[PDB]
């Protein structure tokens, strides 16, 4: 596994800040450790990569710990990088870098890189931190040779100069004719450096007319020059869609500059969008979207603020609504830049960026760039033609990366072949962020977000505790679905893949309901990879809730549950069977087995469920105590709760002799079976033996309540 | 309000020189590029705001731009004057355009 191993020395360190941001920007799957771990796993290939923030971390560790990383190094064959002006040509790791006992890179040199003959390995040792431009330059050739070609970059870079606000500019602040012509033949003149590359402009047609009558002259002359240039769709009258909130008015917005596009010879064969400040594009906004497809088709956008806007290398992208959404990073060029030294933060500060700054680190750490900038940098001073050409000047001046300005589509293509992990989103929570409350739209409320989670598993009593807590003055239940009933199924499938306005349908509103307190009951979220990060991402303090009963007694529930729910591999197959089944079987059986005993390694979910969430905020519940006086368990669930009005539950539960249990409730949560087989006990006692002392230590770990049925169980073994 | 105005023309035909003044009225000369460029249009010169000086390969040996911030213009002292010199002359920040002659 390519899995980079970061040694940090704190959460908030800077250097650290800026090499784990290079990783996620160019996705390089990483763990944040504190330096003082498990080397190899089972004697497979944990790690690939092993970056030091410090050198006295690589340097004064553990002698044991040392002596086996040297070991892992000389058997495996993985890289080492220790953080304490022209590029060297003969060098094995020039791939993206162009020029302008170890050997030398940034020629000693403040990037090194030895051969090996010491320890026998490659190593990368960075004399300087993570600020100049040339580090980062060469840091990524560091990560792909020091792994062996098996972290890289494409060398076919696709770059996307986009710009905003065409004819937004109100009197004094457009573009005249000698700066029309100029960027005309900045594009034809740098043509020759990138194959087809253009100005993708982005207009308006509401401020077309505002201008003097020099300001009037330049813009009637781009309509004839419209023959080589590339344009994309922005709307009319220059407002945020987050106002805009029905189809009609968006959508005639956007159809009064389809006018302007027809009416000037513009090509709209483009797909690609841009709103002002980026509003209604995270929090997706369902309407922006479909007037985007629907009077625009467009299937490529971008944004500023996934996800979050500070800062810019955790910008990710997503495909959401057949709209491969892309990330926007900005050169500093904003519509109140008018001058040279109108500019936000002087000369110097666009000089920056120029030099080194978001603009490099947006081509370099990512394959694929899309940038901003308006009318206003291309009228009165042309900061965008400067700025952009010593860009471009800068890109065929340091790197030799194949880099082609082509269409939209296949650059949003290209970004999803090459981020595979990206193609899925991830949904943060909207009144976090004041930016993005102030992006989202103000008609929808702020806390229909739940605050209790219950992950499962199924077959345990997940039902009980969902209807008995309902019936709490103060805790408030969900909509039942139509297909799942309770489960809202959102964050373990492809539900999560709907929009954050798709969860928040199921509960009821804050302002109708008097109870704000919100939860669902999908027991299918402990058998899942993908749900407890999706949930750690979207609800950061939810609490978690989850009940344990024996395995083979759920597993013969799971294995009863399908019975009940007429499949037929357990109708035909006996349990007997399904428990000891290998490698040669059907392809049904052993999807029942992989649905049967899979989820009662409660261990393995648990370490998937504890790592997004706080310990606090999980809470394990013996099943056996629901069976014989759960009042007592709900009296646990209400300090862990923290309510705020308690009821006694032992007035209004009472046992009930045919359910079986205190209680009213359904009949697939009470089904009466018979006993196991002998040698089937004894084969799942075997089979979940390592489960269950993992369990157990596990459990004892989180310092909580230990099971009955656990001590039960574990008396036979120990 | 920019605003550029040339000025200067006419030469001996088998070569002479010129001073072409560019003033530069409602801003300053010294902030800005004020390349000359004579017609498409070729930029045969430059003049920066430290002072720096650029020329193309014809006028090289020939051509000498300079700056005065007391009047707040640009000259070009033009010197040895080719037949193929004439054209109009643009001082570019663009302006009117004057000819020259030769
Ligand atoms: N207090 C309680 N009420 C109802 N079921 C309970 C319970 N405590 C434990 N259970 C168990 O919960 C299982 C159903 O859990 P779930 O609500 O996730 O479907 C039942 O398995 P069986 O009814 O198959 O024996 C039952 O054994
Ligand atoms: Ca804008």
């Amino acid at each position: 596994d390519p899995l980079v191993l970061v040694f940090v020395e704190s959460l908030y360190s800077q250097l650290g800040q800026e090499v784990v941001a290079i990783l996620e920007s160019s996705r390089f799957k990483y763990r944040t450790e504190i330096a003082p771990p498990t080397l190899t796993d089972k004697g497979r290939g944990r790690f690939a990569l092993i970056i030091y923030e410090n050198i006295l971390k690589y340097v004064n560790l553990d002698a044991w710990n040392r002596e086996l990383l040297d070991k892992y190094c000389v058997a495996y064959g993985v890289g080492i990088i220790g953080f304490f002006c022209s590029i060297n040509p003969k060098s094995p790791l020039l791939y993206v870098t162009r020029p302008s006992t170890y050997e030398p890179v940034l020629l000693h040199a403040t990037v090194v890189q030895d051969l090996g003959l010491h320890d026998g390995i490659q190593r990368v040792l960075f004399g300087n931190n993570l600020n100049f431009w040339l580090h980062k330059l060469v840091f990524v050739d560091a990560v792909a040779f020091l792994t062996g070609k098996r972290l890289s970059l494409p060398l076919d870079r696709y770059i996307l100069v986009d710009i905003d606000d065409i004819f937004v500019g109100k009197e004094g602040t457009r573009m005249k004719v000698e700066d029309v012509k100029a960027l005309f033949d900045t594009q034809n003149e740098l043509r020759a450096h990138i194959p087809n590359f253009t100005f993708n402009l982005g207009y308006s047609g509401k401020f077309f007319h505002t201008g003097t009558n020099a300001e009037d002259a330049g813009d009637d002359l781009l309509l004839s020059y419209v023959k080589e240039f590339w344009w994309f769709p922005h709307m009319w009258s220059h407002m945020q869609p987050h106002l805009f909130h029905n189809q009609s008015v968006l959508a005639e917005q956007m159809a009064l500059n389809k006018k302007f596009a027809v009416e000037h010879g513009i090509p709209t064969d483009m797909g690609y969008a841009v709103a002002p400040h980026h509003s209604g594009v995270y929090p997706v906004h369902v309407q922006l979207y479909e007037a985007w497809k629907q009077v625009w088709s467009i299937r490529v956008t971008s944004t500023e603020e996934y996800p979050h806007l500070k800062p810019a290398r955790y910008r990710r992208g997503f495909i959401h609504n057949g709209i491969m959404v892309l990330p926007r990073q900005t050169c500093g060029l904003f519509t109140h830049t008018i001058f040279y030294n109108e500019y936000p933060g002087g000369s110097s500060e666009l000089d920056k960026i120029i030099n080194g700054g978001e603009l490099f680190l947006t081509v370099l750490l990512n394959p694929i760039s899309i940038f901003m900038t308006h009318l206003s940098n291309y009228g009165n001073d042309r900061l965008g033609l400067y700025t952009f050409k010593h860009l471009v000047r800068f890109l065929h001046s340091w790197t030799n990366l194949r880099l082609q300005t082509l269409p939209p589509v296949q650059l949003a293509q290209k970004y999803f072949q090459i981020f595979s992990e990206e193609k899925d989103p991830l949904w943060q929570d909207p009144c976090e962020d004041k930016r993005h409350k102030d992006i989202w739209s103000k008609e929808k409320t702020c806390d229909r977000f739940p605050k209790l989670l219950i992950i499962g598993p199924q077959k345990t009593g997940t039902t009980a505790l969902y209807l008995f807590l309902g019936m709490h003055p103060d805790l408030s239940s969900n909509y039942p679905s139509s297909e799942t009933f309770e489960e809202i199924q959102f964050f373990n499938g492809h539900n999560y893949h709907k929009g954050i306005d798709w969860y928040m349908e199921f509960f009821p509103i804050p302002s109708n309901t008097t109870s704000d307190f919100y939860f669902e009951k999908s027991a299918n979220y402990f058998d899942s990879e993908v749900a407890p990060r999706r949930a750690a991402a979207l609800l950061p303090k939810a609490k978690v809730l989850t009940i344990l009963i024996n395995p083979a007694d759920r597993a013969y529930s799971w294995y009863q549950h399908q019975r009940a729910h007429d499949d037929p591999v357990a109708l035909k197959y006996t349990f007997h069977e399904v428990i000891t089944a290998g490698s040669d079987a059907s392809s049904k059986l052993r999807a029942l087995q992989n649905r049967c005993l899979v989820p009662g390694w409660y261990a393995t979910h648990i370490e998937r469920w504890l790592s997004a969430y706080h310990a606090n905020q999980i809470l394990v519940l013996d099943g056996k105590l629901l069976r014989t006086e759960p009042a007592k368990v709900m009296d646990m669930v209400q300090k862990f709760l923290g309510v705020t009005n308690t009821i006694d539950y032992h007035k209004t539960l009472a046992f009930d002799p045919k359910k079986g249990f205190w209680c009213c409730l359904g009949k697939s949560k009470g089904r009466k079976y018979p006993e196991m087989d002998l040698d089937s006990r004894a084969f799942l006692k075997d089979y979940y033996r390592d489960h269950n002392i993992e369990l157990s230590k596990l459990l004892y770990k989180m310092g909580q309540t230990l099971p009955t049925w656990l001590r039960e169980d574990l008396q036979n073994t120990r | 309000q920019v605003q550029l105005v040339e000025s200067g023309g006419g030469s001996v035909q088998a070569g002479g020189s010129l001073r072409l003044s560019c003033a530069a009225s409602g801003f300053n000369v010294d902030d800005y590029a004020i390349g000359w460029f004579r017609q498409e249009r070729e930029g045969v010169s430059c003049i920066g705001g430290d002072g720096t000086t650029y020329y193309e390969n014809s006028v090289k040996g020939r051509f000498t731009v300079s700056s005065d911030k007391r009047d707040n213009t640009v000259y070009l002292q033009m010197n040895n004057l080719r037949p193929e010199d004439t054209a109009i002359y643009f001082c570019a920040a663009w302006g009117r355009g004057t000819h020259v002659t030769v």
